[PDB]
């Protein structure tokens, strides 16, 4: 979900393959 | 292609002089202005392991040069 | 807008959540 | 394409500037 | 007259300078 | 030794003055 997305991305933390592939499947 | 989108940049910026003309100047290779960060230019990408290491563990990050928020 | 998106997505910079932010909001 | 896209920020890979365009463009 | 949009590192740390001008 | 700093109208990059 958008919500769960922006959740991967606050600050401190840091994304993996798994979220860039789910952004890319997002089109 | 980067060395053509920074220049078109760098461009339309008004030639000025910072990281994009360092950037350009380095590509040339004939100088170098090194920052004391790490941009977008080179970022590997942790493992999940890398993860569970920083999580927060600044110095992994900065020995390996992965994705800082 | 997507000028000014990826006008932070510039090469040498840190992006913040923020641009993460809109990036998940115009996907 | 998309698995292009997926490839290149697949583990280990150094992202470019270059392939966030392609990402915005893409939204 | 200074500008970040030539260097990422006063906008990184424009608090910081702001913080040193103050002390 | 007067600075001042100051956000340029739409967009959002960051202008920084200084006197000395």
């Amino acid at each position: 979900s958008a919500d769960d997305l922006k959740s991967r991305f606050k600050e401190g933390s840091i994304p993996l393959q798994t979220d860039y592939a789910d952004l890319i499947d997002i089109a | 292609k980067d060395f053509v989108s920074t220049y078109q940049r760098w461009q339309n910026n008004g030639a000025p002089l910072g990281d994009e003309a360092y950037h350009v100047l380095e590509t040339l290779t004939l100088g170098r202005l090194p920052s004391a960060a790490t941009g977008i230019g080179n970022m590997r990408i942790a493992t999940a392991q890398q993860r569970i290491g920083v999580v927060w563990n600044t110095e992994v990050i900065i020995s390996n040069q992965l994705v800082y928020v």
